[PDB]
RNA sequence: GAGGACCGAACCGACUAAUGUUGAAAAAUUAGCGGAUGACUUGUGGCUGGGGGUGAAAGGCCAAUCAAACCGGGAGAUAG
RNA sequence: CAGGUGGUCAGGUAGAGAAUACCAAGGCGCUUGAGAGAACUCGGGUGAAGGAACUAGGCAAAAUGGUGCCGUAACUUCGG
RNA sequence: UUCCUUGUCGGGUAAGUUCCGACCUGCACGAAUGGCGUAAUGAUGGCCAGGCUGUCUCCACCCGAGACUCAGUGAAAUUG
RNA sequence: GAUGUCGGCUCAUCACAUCCUGGGGCUGAAGUAGGUCCCAAGGGUAUGGCUGUUCGCCAUUUAAAGUGGUACGCGAGCUGGGUUUAGAACGUCGUGAGACAGUUCGGUCCCUAUCUGCCGUGGGCGCUGGAGAACUGAGGGGGGCUGCUCCUAGUACGAGAGGACCGGAGUGGACGCAUCACUGGUGUUCGGGUUGUCAUGCCAAUGGCACUGCCCGGUAGCUAAAUGCGGAAGAGAUAAGUGCUGAAAGCAUCUAAGCACGAAACUUGCCCCGAGAUGAGUUCUCCCUGACCCUUUAAGGGUCCUGAAGGAACGUUGAAGACGACGACGUUGAUAGGCCGGGUGUGUAAGCGCAGCGAUGCGUUGAGCUAACCGGUACUAAUGAACCGUGAGGCUUAACCU
């Protein structure tokens, strides 16, 4: 049974996964477009938009905050400086999913994720 | 376990009646490019619905 | 939730000050004893001047338990240990004249009037 | 007699002035509108079709819209039927609410249980665990035997054996009626009604004790 | 479920007191000795609560006639007739678990004072 | 060779005496 | 400042259990276990040869082979 | 190819330490991946009340575990 | 070492074919193929207690690696 | 040119020569409790100490702790204590090597399932135009156990001691089904405390690693030890048994003709599956109303035009799931993610200020953060299409209508 549970479990364990999203999140906003695997991006979009509400209000408490799941400050600082006041009128919704083709190494199915106004 | 006797060639064959692929049915032609691709699925330049989505 | 091997306190002061369990009376193949439920002991450990023996067979009634009884509205009370008060093998009446501690009110019936009288409290 | 369809709300309690808690289920039943009855001459046996709820226009297919004009009723969830008894009679079109368990005291609910998937041997028919340790080889939740030697050389059918657990037509008899709230088309009965959470359920009035 | 939670809301009690763990408080409850009710009050530490609406309890642990003895009480049962908190006490925690393994001096609550 | 070591194990290999 | 002394890593071993059993491995791995200045352990070289060697002794070991090694021959032994 | 293989070199913070934990210089991520999140198997964590009732047998697990000081029986070959 | 034999008696347990103490009717002990004791020692055999526990009453949930589906490569025993 | 052994564990299944429960006859049957025989196989039918044990003795239960078959059921299901290899010793026998249904200590248990079987789950085709739903029920499976207390009643019975049948109510044990409101377990996806070390320039604040480092709490979900329900009543035909009327046989006689009772066994009644029930059933609704050519002339083949109802695919997914399947939804939209509000959990964040030599304490402050929950909200993704599916559906006979 599996009832009402959330979160996909990509085959790592749980510090391997905090882990691997903290520099997927890292490269979206630094890059505002990157390329995954379609259930990677999916878990991805509950990581990264949590990051985009927190950065529409700066704080020295927020900037703290932010610091401790990305742990880096080139990324926190665009969170608050750009990010944060380009979208502060959209209510969510951060991000767009665009289904792409197949990996050939593997036959992976493949996405791109993209902040909305890139 | 192992076999007793040789399973024959019609059993195999028989076997085999669900191994076959299935082609996609359609493929969907862009609005703007008019190109196919799979649909949902942006085409191969980037176009997707219309609008150019990757301008790569 | 008292079963074989359970050691038990003594609530009265029939002089044992340790029993176990040995058998669950009252159905074939039961488990488990709560408060009010009778069960087979042996004495374990006695005072030097007792009524009772080390190594005893006599009954018990169960009267505190730290799994607890619950109550109709769905409130439960449990205690720090189990205790039991000894009782007679045949007439099942209790063998000491003094209880310890507080009983419930599961012993609230025609057979253990005797244990309610003598309980400092009873809840 | 009949009954009506209903929707599983959730569980809750109930408490009685003289400090008593009753665990109720609210079981959720708007009105049943009757859109076909059966008769002898046609069928060969006594009914009446009910649906209730509401559809999307848009989900509705050619035929299924025809049935619901034909009676006259506004579209449903499904369709249920229940058998009359003698001197029932009931027409097409017509509601029938959660008052009619107004003076019922005991009822039967009838859903769908809730799916466990593909369940083995000790969960699905309570077998018995092998020892821990002391030796045991890779066997520790495995069934066991499944029948006898050279006589009878095969294993008997309605064999014990893993597969397939919950999510079936499930019954539980004379449970109580608490209280009927016609106003808020709400019955609360004592206990609990299999299916989980917004599963329809089927409330007849008991039929044995 | 706006439906269960109209249910829950008309058997709520009106009345009920703030207290948190560690504060000490009289419960008052009906017993039925045959056919006469009756009130007794039961003494001592609230070491849980459990915020649940009308779920809602609290667990309160006493040292009577020399057995520690804890009571779960439900909140909105008729059969607590009133709660009456009688001391505030400071801890750091929500539920004051270690209380069972310590008695006497041990087992000293320090008083909040405000 | 010749083992398939439970056909060189006597006590799986000589069973009946 | 003695000791076939003590506790304990490297090092040498192999008491228990689980895994593996067409293995990752023709004897290992994991977790614990014993000795650990000595009748210790190890590198390089040398000597003992088959009814023979060597053996704190188990018929143990002598190139994955041991109640008589391996290779070639007698030899196409003989086989109610 | 989860095995075997003699010698030399020997940083920091804690530590008695070449143990152990995190790091430096330096070196690597072990030559199939992507999903899903059934039974069962393997390796682990937690568990109400009871506490060896398990079993051939407390097997296996759990527990104990350090430094300083106080205290320590029978028996003894006078060292333990 | 004792077949008869679970000898009988005592102890320990609610209950003890094992254990400990005795008795002597030693099938079939016995004095360097040594007898009877023995402190310390033993990965030595038997038995009992305390602590501790998923060993068990009686299992439940969780974390990973497989098992399952997709793409790639691709065996084996066995067989009238 | 191999059919693995005793006991244990797991899982069973049949017989009836019946252990309990059910029904009866006789009793050296007053009552309670028995003895013995007949009918009856629906369900039920102990836990421990000792021993390798099956057995047995013993302790304590139970309504009872049945007797057997199944390769003395079950090692391609587990073990490996015993017996039954190689080591060693004792007693005994032998000059000896050695031997012992004498004892004692130690001692490697392989298999990825082709076929049948069984448990689950799909694809194809059929069911005679196509499609969407609701049914009937041939048949098949599941379930079936019982204690104690009270009333009737200290009545019937008996000198007393003792103490009922029949009938009713209540409450339990064991077993099964469901469920998560409560009481709890778990909760490596939530909050906190803390040890060592490394890093973010440093302080303050944080992060990585140490089994989740070690711990303390805990949401949803799953779950039991939690808490609801169940076993029936009734009917039919009976077994053993008991009869009524009644001759053969002037009587008698349950039987020959005729009539009646009679049990947990049987057929129903309760619960689930079920039209591949090829004997392929019924009911309701929806869709299709175009030409032409050819031949070997018939349920024939072909061209153009047309493409319905519906389906599948694809996408967003689920209290559904190994994969299929099943359910919900696709802009005329709450399907999922985010977002907004709440709840819940943790337990008074950071920053700043004040008191203190300092660790630290206090105030702002029940603060900050908060997973899977509840109520909302088109911000993001769920596309205009394309694909499959056709174009009124055979012959004979009957009954009506033209
Ligand atoms: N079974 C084990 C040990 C073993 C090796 N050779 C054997 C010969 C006979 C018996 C056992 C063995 C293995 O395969 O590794
Ligand atoms: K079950
Ligand atoms: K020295
Ligand atoms: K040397
Ligand atoms: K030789
Ligand atoms: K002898
Ligand atoms: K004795
Ligand atoms: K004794
Ligand atoms: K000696
Ligand atoms: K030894
Ligand atoms: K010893
Ligand atoms: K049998
Ligand atoms: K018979
Ligand atoms: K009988
Ligand atoms: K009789
Ligand atoms: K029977
Ligand atoms: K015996
Ligand atoms: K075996
Ligand atoms: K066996
Ligand atoms: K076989
Ligand atoms: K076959
Ligand atoms: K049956
Ligand atoms: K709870
Ligand atoms: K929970
Ligand atoms: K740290
Ligand atoms: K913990
Ligand atoms: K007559
Ligand atoms: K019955
Ligand atoms: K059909
Ligand atoms: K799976
Ligand atoms: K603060
Ligand atoms: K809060
Ligand atoms: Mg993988
Ligand atoms: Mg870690
Ligand atoms: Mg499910
Ligand atoms: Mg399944
Ligand atoms: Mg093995
Ligand atoms: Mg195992
Ligand atoms: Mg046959
Ligand atoms: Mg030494
Ligand atoms: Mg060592
Ligand atoms: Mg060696
Ligand atoms: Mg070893
Ligand atoms: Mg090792
Ligand atoms: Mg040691
Ligand atoms: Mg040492
Ligand atoms: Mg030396
Ligand atoms: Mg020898
Ligand atoms: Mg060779
Ligand atoms: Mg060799
Ligand atoms: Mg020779
Ligand atoms: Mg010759
Ligand atoms: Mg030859
Ligand atoms: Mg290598
Ligand atoms: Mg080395
Ligand atoms: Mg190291
Ligand atoms: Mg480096
Ligand atoms: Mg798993
Ligand atoms: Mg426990
Ligand atoms: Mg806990
Ligand atoms: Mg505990
Ligand atoms: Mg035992
Ligand atoms: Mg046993
Ligand atoms: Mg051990
Ligand atoms: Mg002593
Ligand atoms: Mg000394
Ligand atoms: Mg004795
Ligand atoms: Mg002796
Ligand atoms: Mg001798
Ligand atoms: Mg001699
Ligand atoms: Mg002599
Ligand atoms: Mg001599
Ligand atoms: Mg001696
Ligand atoms: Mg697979
Ligand atoms: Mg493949
Ligand atoms: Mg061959
Ligand atoms: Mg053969
Ligand atoms: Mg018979
Ligand atoms: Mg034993
Ligand atoms: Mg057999
Ligand atoms: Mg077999
Ligand atoms: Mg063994
Ligand atoms: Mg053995
Ligand atoms: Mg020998
Ligand atoms: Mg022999
Ligand atoms: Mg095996
Ligand atoms: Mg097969
Ligand atoms: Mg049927
Ligand atoms: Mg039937
Ligand atoms: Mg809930
Ligand atoms: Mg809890
Ligand atoms: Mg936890
Ligand atoms: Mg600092
Ligand atoms: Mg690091
Ligand atoms: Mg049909
Ligand atoms: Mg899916
Ligand atoms: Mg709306």
């Amino acid at each position: 049974m599996r009832h009402r549970k959330s979160g996909r479990q990509l085959n790592r364990n749980s510090s391997h996964r905090q882990a691997m999203f903290r520099n997927m999140a890292g490269s979206l906003v630094r890059h505002e477009i990157i390329k995954t695997t379609l259930p990677k991006a999916k878990e991805l979009r509950r990581v990264v938009e949590p990051l985009i509400t927190l950065a529409k209000t700066d704080s020295v408490a927020n900037r703290r905050l932010a610091f401790a799941r990305t742990r880096d400050n080139e990324i926190v600082a665009k969170l608050f400086n750009e990010l944060g006041p380009r979208f502060a009128s959209r209510a969510g919704g951060y991000t767009r999913i665009l289904k792409c083709g197949f990996r050939a190494g593997d036959n992976a199915p493949m996405a791109y994720i993209e902040l909305v106004d890139r | 376990a192992v076999q007793q006797n040789k399973p024959t060639r019609s059993k195999r064959g028989m076997r085999r009646s669900h191994d076959a692929l299935t082609a996609v049915t359609s493929l969907s032609v862009d609005k703007t490019s008019g190109e196919k691709h799979l649909r949902h699925h942006i085409t191969a330049d980037g176009y997707y619905r219309g609008r150019k989505v990757i301008a790569k | 939730m008292i079963q074989e091997q359970t050691m038990l306190n003594v609530a009265d002061n029939s002089g044992a000050r340790r029993v176990m369990c040995i058998k669950v009376l009252g159905g074939s193949h039961r488990r488990y004893a709560g408060v009010g439920d009778i069960i087979k002991i042996t004495i374990k450990e006695a005072i030097p001047r007792g009524k009772v023996k080390k190594g005893d067979v006599l009954k018990a009634v169960v009267v505190r338990t730290k799994k607890g009884v619950r109550r109709p509205d769905g409130s439960v009370i449990r205690f720090d240990g189990n205790a039991c008060v000894l009782l007679n093998n045949n007439s099942e009446q209790p063998i000491g004249t003094r209880i310890f501690g507080p009983v419930t009110r599961e012993l609230r019936s025609e057979k253990f009037m005797k244990i309610i009288s003598l309980a400092p409290e009873v809840l | 007699m009949i009954g009506l369809v209903g929707k599983k709300v959730g569980m809750t309690r109930i408490f009685t002035e003289d400090g008593v808690s009753i665990p109720v289920t609210v079981i959720e039943v708007e009105a049943n509108r009757v859109t076909q009855v059966k008769d002898l001459a046609n069928d060969g046996y006594r009914a009446i079709q009910v649906t209730t709820g509401a559809k999307k226009a848009n989900r509705v297919t050619k035929p299924e819209a025809g049935h619901f004009a034909k009676a006259g009723v506004e579209a449903g969830r499904g369709l249920w039927e229940f058998r009359l008894a003698e001197g029932e009679e009931f027409t097409v079109g017509q509601s029938i609410s959660v008052e009619l368990f107004a003076d019922v005291k005991k009822v039967d609910v009838t859903g769908t249980s809730k799916g466990k998937g593909f369940a083995g041997t000790v969960k699905r028919w309570n077998f018995r665990t092998q020892d821990a340790t002391h030796g045991n080889s890779l066997s520790h939740r495995v069934p066991g035997s499944i029948g006898q030697n050279q006589t009878p050389g095969k294993v008997f059918k309605g064999k014990k054996m893993a597969g397939q657990m919950g999510n079936e037509r499930v019954t539980v008899q004379s449970l109580d009626v608490v209280r009927v709230d016609a106003e808020r088309n709400l019955l609360l009965v004592k206990g609990a009604v299999p299916g989980a959470t917004g599963s329809d359920l089927i409330v007849k009035p008991a039929v044995k004790a | 479920s706006n439906i269960i939670k109209q249910l829950e809301q008309e058997q709520m009690k009106q009345d009920v007191p703030s207290f948190r763990p560690g504060d000490t408080v009289e419960v008052k409850v009906w017993v039925v000795e045959g056919s006469k009710k009756r009130l007794q009050a039961f003494e001592g530490v609230v070491i849980a609560i459990r915020n649940r609406g009308l779920h809602s309890a609290f667990t309160v642990r006493k040292i009577s006639n020399g057995e520690g003895v804890e009571r779960v009480f439900q909140t909105h049962s008729p059969v607590v007739d009133s709660i009456s908190v009688k001391r505030r006490g400071a801890v750091r925690k929500a539920k004051l678990y270690y209380l069972r393994e310590r008695t006497g001096k041990a087992a000293r609550i320090k008083e909040r004072l405000n | 060779v010749t083992s398939k070591w439970f056909n060189i194990d006597n006590k799986i290999v000589d069973h009946f005496p």
